[PDB]
């Protein structure tokens, strides 16, 4: 009826709707974040899927500046080289590789 | 409140709803009582089609409104 | 930032294929496509590429038409086959940079923040290397004139890997040159 | 029943800020776009539509697709800050039509002209004759500023089609209550 | 509240006007933008989740080999002996929680 | 309300026209054109003392037209604010308009520059400095040249006008020129800006260049008439010839600074003559 | 009802069926006409892989429909 | 500008064209009056293999020249 009373009541109703949509937004946001964490877990799995596995063995003597003699746990021994940036100083005889 | 859902197959269905309900909720009730999942279907009102981000009160839908249901995707 | 790019032969050969085939759809001066690759540390390794439909106009640089949806779809399929590569940049041919290119760059920079541009000159030349690599940065420009966006050069090199070099060496068997040379290869170099 | 591909070409120039129509000109344009794209889809299940914007240069914000819902979802968040430019919009529309998948489909350009436009007739007539030789249909909607450009558009459409040409419509409207109500009958009439 | 309703919203109508302006602008802008944005973001991520899950389904074939982890190291990496009497390092564990695994 | 213009047309020009035309634009609801025309009319040289009433009308329109380009609203509000002379209420008014207009942030930058400008008139170190630093960060993350840059650089030049920072001022004035249009300004303004720039460089701590400066158009143009001794001495440095019987004349001409700092200028030209003779 | 089956090699093969027909009947027709075992054929329409339990009245197929055929390729 | 197309069947067919045209337009005219699908058309001129993407003037074709049409039989 009165402009001040109508303004007050519609103001309160509009604020009520304001809080309702705010609740909707908050719950949507939280659920979305949880879904993002599920997604990142799946992607970590997908990229992990392509690994290969590797042989474990031990360095026997060093032979030349680029050639080493190495031996597997129960396989034969081998003659091999050593990778780029591998700090050869650590490659003491008996080390695990 | 009742809404006549009409399919192109000539089927007419009565839905009792309330105006505060969002489109997603109306689709959810449709799925619950009919079985048809929400993704395989679209709704039309005099060429106006609805979306989750809009309330039912948006678009100026009234009591006893006629709605067109058009399916989507190939056969199940 | 990047200190150098390493390009594999496979991309070079695929670019030649693209440029030869395009005549099947409609005459054009140049072609455009995505580069896929990977980051080690400040060095960028490129290892695959694919076409994308593109069109241009010869005078007005305001007119051109790339295509989003083809790009996204194809990247989806490639990712479904392999997962270790990601979008890294793009390439075009033609011998000289076109004014238009920055406007394209600020598009697909949205798909990778460090979009690098590689120019591959398909038709031969005598003097030297075939390719150039460029990166986009703003500048202080002067004591005082408007700041803008332009490219700067970054040094470029051609790489190789195991089981890509073997096919090359087989293809190139008929024509061969001395590995070291004895005054018949060093003397030519000076010339 | 005809197989044709359609581009809608819509304005977000600053004049769209104003509000002669019931809510604002934008919302009206949204409803018009919705109706037309639904019409062109429903008329034939294999056809397809695409979306282009003219203000502040032409942004090809969706490649031609049969999916309609993406168009609607993308159309929002056009905040009108641009200034119009007609000719480049048309040129890039032609350019994009040049690359249909299904090249059996006919060629159509639909443009909403909701703003004043500055241009030279000597350019417009040449664009018209280009589309004559290339056999491209054009359809225009005026709404807003009839006086400023009605003669220019009359000349355009008249030259483009005539001599027993199709009579491709040139719609005009008073500042009435709705766009759809006039738009319905004349340009679109499925079957 | 009652203070703003009485001393302002009733008596100082300009404050009701400013209330209307703020409520209208913020309400329409945030509801439309965020509801549409978040709903489509959710749908897209749900679909991508579905594809990735389909990709992981195939690789879990039935034949497996029983094995025991002898040692575990972070740089996440594990040393396995397998009942064929073989020994392998591996740098990534794969489809199980590395924090859940133990020697 | 809608009678406000018919009765108000008695103030200023255009009594049958501009007010009636404003009513026509208002009733058509062509909000854009109305915004253009109000911005234009404010420019009129009339004193426009009726700030509060026309601002009441501005609020009436903006109360839902505020969807308009906010920057135009900010600048017309600035034109209103300059009218009034009480600083404190002006500050409150500016803070209110800053808090309401919050979407297009370049409007926020502009408002902040206005706040700092008013603040500096009474006391600088406490507030102004901090507001310059508070604004520079946001300015960087903008793609284009934009329009506010000029105003901001003007502010920062005025703040560095505390003379002891000569050299820093030297660069920032240039940046301002690197943002205005083709010089189409009051000739007296142009030539006095070039004069102050010349002096501020000439004392500058770090600056040895004096090659690029001579080419900048404003300096070569607006001082080919009166006060040419400054160009003369600027060439004198460029060449590096030590004899400067001219700075004696400058002492009378410009006793401030250039009469006190003579030793430093002498030392600069001394070492500056090497770079010529060795060249 | 006439239908078209395409293949990856460009081979095209027309065929006549009725919408009461079940999918395995179609694969049997392919087998007898081409000479290919029913296990090895896989069928695609509109991007969905078809399934034996369904008629062509399901999947709402019409005549002049373009199906695709793909082989069960394996190695070892 | 008339051009004569020769088939392997012994038929000679005359098409009027203009030098501005492009090979796909000619193939469309063939599809018009031959009815063979344009994808199933291959055109040889003096041993060269023509592309659908280019203009007649790219191949210096003059009036009354003979072009040979060959089919593709991979569909056997």
């Amino acid at each position: 009826a009165d402009p001040r009373d109508k303004a007050l009541q519609d103001y309160r109703k509009k604020l009520l709707e304001h809080k309702e949509i705010d609740g909707r937004l908050k719950e949507l946001r939280e659920q979305l974040k949880e879904l993002t964490k599920q997604y990142e877990k799946s992607e970590n799995d997908l990229k992990a899927l392509q690994s290969v596995g590797q042989i474990v063995g031990e360095v026997l003597k060093q032979l030349t500046e680029e050639k080493f003699i190495v031996k597997a746990t129960n396989g034969p021994r081998y003659v091999v080289g050593c990778r780029r940036q591998l700090d050869k100083s650590k490659l003491k005889p008996g080390t695990r590789v | 409140m009742q809404i006549f859902v009409k399919t192109l197959t000539g089927k007419t269905i009565t839905l009792e709803v309330e105006p505060s309900d969002t489109i997603e909720n109306v689709k959810a009730k449709i799925q619950d009582k009919e079985g048809i999942p929400p993704d395989q279907q679209r709704l039309i009102f005099a060429g106006k089609q609805l979306e989750d981000g809009r309330t039912l009160s948006d678009y100026n839908i009234q009591r006893e409104s006629t709605l067109h249901l058009v399916l989507r995707l190939r056969g199940g | 930032a990047v200190q150098k790019v390493v390009v594999h032969p496979l991309v070079l050969l695929s670019v030649v294929d693209h440029f030869n085939r395009i005549g099947k759809v409609g005459n054009q001066k140049r072609v455009v496509g995505v580069l896929l690759g990977s980051w080690q540390k400040k060095v960028l390794d490129v290892s695959n590429s694919f076409a994308v439909p593109f069109d241009e106009d010869d005078k007005d640089d305001s007119v051109w038409f790339l295509d989003h949806d083809y790009l996204e779809n194809m990247y989806g399929m490639f990712k479904k086959v392999n997962a270790r590569e990601r979008i890294v940049g793009w390439y075009h041919t033609g011998p000289k940079l076109h004014k238009n290119d920055i406007a394209i760059n600020e598009l697909m920079k949205r798909y990778c923040p460090n979009s690098v541009l590689v120019i591959i000159d398909v038709k031969p030349k005598d003097l030297g290397l075939p390719t150039e690599a460029y990166i986009s940065v703003e500048e202080v420009h002067d004591d005082g004139t408007p700041t803008s966006k332009t490219f700067e050069h970054v040094t470029s090199e051609i790489g190789a890997e195991e089981a890509e070099e073997v096919g090359v060496e087989h293809l190139l068997r008929d024509i061969k040159d001395t590995t070291v040379g004895t005054l018949s290869q060093r003397i030519t170099n000076q010339v | 029943m005809v197989l044709e591909s359609t581009m809608v070409c819509v304005d977000n120039s600053e004049y769209m800020r104003n509000g002669d129509f019931l809510p604002t000109r934008l919302q009206a344009q949204q409803d018009a776009v919705n109706i037309v794209c639904h019409s062109k889809t429903r008329s034939n299940p294999e056809n397809n539509v695409g979306l282009i914007t003219l203000a502040n240069d032409c942004e090809v914000l969706t490649t031609l697709t049969p999916d309609t819902g993406r168009i609607l979802s993308k159309l929002h968040t056009v905040q009108p800050k641009g200034k119009i430019t007609f000719c480049t919009g048309i040129r890039v529309a032609h350019l994009a039509l040049k690359h249909r998948q299904g090249k059996n489909h006919k060629m159509r350009i639909i443009a909403f002209v909701g703003s004043p436009v500055e241009d030279n007739e000597k350019d417009l007539v040449k664009l018209a004759k280009r589309l004559k030789k290339e056999k491209v249909n054009v359809d225009i909607i005026n709404f807003g500023e009839e006086e400023v450009n009605t003669e220019k558009l009359t000349a355009f459409v008249n030259t483009l089609n005539g001599k027993d040409g199709t009579g491709s419509h040139l719609v005009t409207v008073p500042p009435g209550p709705s766009l759809a109500d006039a738009l319905i009958s004349s340009p679109i009439l499925a079957g | 509240e009652q203070d703003g309703i009485g001393e302002e919203v009733l008596k100082m109508s300009t404050e009701e006007i400013i209330q209307r302006t703020r409520l209208l602008d913020s309400e329409i802008k945030i509801m439309k933008s965020e509801v549409l944005r978040v709903t489509h973001e959710l749908q897209a991520m749900k679909d991508k989740i579905k594809e990735n899950s389909e990709k992981i389904k195939v690789n879990k074939t039935l034949p497996y080999l029983v094995s025991n982890v002898i040692e575990l190291l972070d740089v996440k990496c594990a040393v396995i002996k397998t009942s064929t009497r073989q020994t392998y390092f591996l740098p990534v564990i794969g489809l199980v929680d590395a924090e859940k695994l133990k020697p | 309300v809608p009678g406000f213009l018919q009765q108000s047309q008695n103030s200023g020009p255009g009594q049958p026209a501009v007010w009636h035309r404003l009513e026509e634009l208002y009733t058509k609801k062509l909000w854009h054109q109305l915004t253009l025309q109000v911005l234009d009319f404010v420019q009129d040289p009339c004193f426009a003392q009726g700030d509060g009433l026309i601002k009441l009308y501005e609020n009436f329109i903006s109360e839902f037209e505020h969807r308009v380009n906010p920057l135009s609203l900010v600048e017309i509000i600035l034109h209103v604010v300059r009218q009034m002379t009480d600083p404190n209420v002006a500050l409150t008014f500016l803070e209110k308009t800053r808090e309401k207009v919050k979407s297009s942030d370049e409007a926020v930058i502009l408002c902040k520059t206005a706040i700092g400008a008013l603040k500096l008139n009474i006391g600088d170190l406490q507030v102004t400095k901090e507001t310059i630093e508070d604004v520079e960060e946001m300015l960087n993350n903008l793609p284009g040249v934009t329009s506010v840059h000029s105003r901001f650089y003007d502010l920062s030049s005025k703040y560095y006008q505390t003379i002891g920072n000569h050299a820093s001022y030297y660069k920032d004035a240039l940046r301002f020129l690197g943002c205005v249009d083709i010089k189409d300004l009051p000739v007296s303004e142009q030539q006095e800006r070039a004069f102050t720039l010349g002096l501020a460089g000439l004392l500058g701590e770090g600056v040895f260049n004096f090659g690029e400066l001579l080419m900048h158009p404003v300096l070569e143009s607006l001082r080919n008439t009166d006060r040419q001794w400054l160009i003369d001495t600027l060439y004198a440095f460029n060449s590096g010839n030590v004899e400067r019987f001219q700075t004696l004349k400058t002492a009378w001409g410009q006793q401030p600074d250039l009469a006190a700092n003579e030793a430093q200028l002498l030392r600069k030209i001394q070492l500056l003559c090497l770079m010529e003779m060795t060249f």
